[PDB]
């Protein structure tokens, strides 16, 4: 008959089926399945991945890719590439919205369920990026 | 004459005669140079119109990145590029 | 994700009176010297 | 192995690269990595 394929997981997680209270620092850099209640849901915000620009003097389209520590599982060297407003020859660039790519980003807060929480203590919560 | 050059002629136009003993090889000075930041990737151009100095860099690459002071980007993506971050 | 704002100028008023030590007036006088100098009957610097 | 500190980093990342002081390589490839050059 281009976007890379993602993976999702179901099944028994064993000791990795945890709670926002039960999550400690021994579970860092591990795949965890956390059950809870959603308390806060941030606004779905687009995040720029590749920006496309136009040079009218030479009439050419450029692009720049952007990455952060969230989109990758393996940490790489952080190279902050600034937003290009000028090409290598010195000509002004116009941002081509509609050709740039934006990926929806959300933050949610997962708290322990009031059914499984201790009845008098303050609840524990975690942040999840989507 | 070359023997009557004094401190009153410093930074002055002088006409003086003599003989030529040696001519050096042609060194390459930079008139227009494009610089790029190492990690910031900020592109800048330095134009030089004064090459007639000796023993000293009267024009040098900037000590720090110029992306912060210019504020060209509205988003403006503490991040410092480091000392002398530009390559030619 | 907006562009860099640009700055431009346009001459409107006369402004302050020009001074001889100003760089612009020195450049203009030099330009007139190049364009208007005659040795015998020819603009030698213009032709050069 | 010490975690008793509050309001302060008693152990932090090195201020400069440790490749020059160690002299681990005989080839030893002025080059400076910059202030605080380490990433966790
Ligand atoms: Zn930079």
């Amino acid at each position: 008959p281009r976007h890379p394929w993602k993976l999702s997981f179901k099944g028994s997680f064993g000791a990795h089926a945890l709670s926002p209270r039960t999550l400690t620092a021994q579970h860092l850099n591990k795949l965890v399945s956390v059950e809870g209640i959603v308390t806060k849901t941030s606004l779905v915000r687009p995040k720029l991945i590749r920006s496309v620009h136009y040079a009218a003097k030479t009439g050419r389209f450029h692009y720049r890719d952007y990455t952060d520590a969230t989109t990758t599982l393996t940490t790489r060297i952080p190279t902050p590439a600034i937003y290009p407003t000028e090409d290598t020859e010195g000509n002004k660039l116009t941002t081509e919205y509609g050709y740039s790519t934006f990926i929806d980003h959300q933050r949610i807060t997962v708290q322990e369920m009031p059914e499984m929480a201790p009845a008098g203590q303050l609840p524990r919560s975690i942040d999840v990026i989507l | 004459p070359l023997r009557d050059l004094d401190s009153e002629h410093v930074s002055k136009i002088v006409r003086l005669s003599g003989i030529i003993i040696s001519t050096s090889v042609l060194s390459s000075r930079a008139t227009y140079l494009s610089i790029m930041c190492r990690n910031c990737r900020h592109t800048t151009s330095i134009t030089i119109n004064n090459f007639n100095s000796i023993t000293g860099n009267t024009v040098s690459l900037p000590r720090s990145c110029l992306s912060t002071i210019e504020s060209e980007s509205s988003m403006a993506n503490k991040k410092n590029c480091g000392p002398d971050p530009y390559i030619i | 994700s907006f562009d860099r704002p640009e700055i431009y100028s346009a001459p409107v008023l006369q402004g302050e009176s020009p001074n001889d030590d100003d760089n612009t007036e020195i450049i203009k006088s030099f330009k007139n010297f190049i364009l208007e100098f005659r040795l015998d009957s020819q603009f030698i610097y213009r032709d050069q």
